């Protein structure tokens, strides 16, 4: 899955 | 309690790991109607991010769990599990209204027409609040929701494009998360690659744009807008 910002 | 005791106690607690005691101190800080700082802009962020986090984390854990066990077909054990998800559900929607009423009444507001930088962070915060209550929504209230993260990311996305470098941390981590609400939440996989390809290629055409106390930090989401596009067209 994707990653969103910190 | 003075402003500056509110901002040291928001950095205690962060150290820590106080993060109910942190977004308590940062709202504080909101609720005296004067604009936020950079640094006290990015308290405030993390606060209700680590806050909203922890519900994000369980649901998910409780989620998966709800779907093994509906499976097995245990009547009591189901209900339990459907009434868990629920709390915490009301818990993180509670956390999601808590800040989207912060940056509608106070941080959108106070916003100067020249303070570019703030009016898209704060809007990005309002896409992403409206996108963790659309990844719990259903049906109509998920259709609400959705709108309204749309609303506040396209808007983002129009004062970035205008008035901020391409290579600027905070244009690029807007692109990161509304690619990412494209491909996750409104299932719009060449949508999501579209603006995240742009957002990638006009960073590199300016690459010559980077400052040199930031270049750190937009490499870095860069490095996620590639990493995201290398995943969404290998699936």
């Amino acid at each position: 899955t994707a990653r969103s910002k910190v | 309690v003075d402003r500056e005791q509110l901002v040291q106690k928001a950095r205690l607690a962060e150290q820590a790991e106080r993060y109910d005691d942190m977004a308590a101190a940062m709202k504080n800080v909101t609720e005296l109607n004067e604009p936020l700082s950079n640094e006290e802009r990015n308290l405030l962020s993390v606060a209700y991010k680590n806050v909203v986090g922890a519900r994000r984390s369980s649901w998910r854990v409780i989620s998966s769990i709800e779907q093994k066990t509906s499976a097995d077909g245990n009547e009591k054990k189901i209900e339990m599990v459907r009434a868990y998800r629920e709390k915490i559900e009301k818990e993180l929607e509670a956390v999601c209204q808590d800040v989207l009423s912060l940056l509608d009444n106070y941080l959108i507001k106070n916003c100067s027409e020249t303070q570019y930088e703030s009016k898209v962070f704060y809007l990005k915060m309002k896409g992403d609040y409206y996108r963790y209550l659309a990844e719990v929504a259903t049906g109509e209230k998920r259709a609400t929701v959705v709108e309204s993260s749309e609303k506040a990311y396209s808007e983002a996305h129009e004062i970035s494009k205008e008035h901020m470098q391409p290579t600027h941390p905070i244009r690029l981590g807007l692109a990161l998360n509304y690619s990412v609400f494209y491909y996750e939440i409104q299932n719009a996989p060449e949508q999501a690659c579209h603006l995240a390809k742009t957002a990638f290629d006009d960073a590199i055409a300016e690459l010559d744009t980077l400052n040199e106390d930031s270049y750190k930090d937009s490499t870095l989401i860069m490095q996620l807008l590639r990493d995201n596009l290398t995943l969404w067209t290998s699936d």
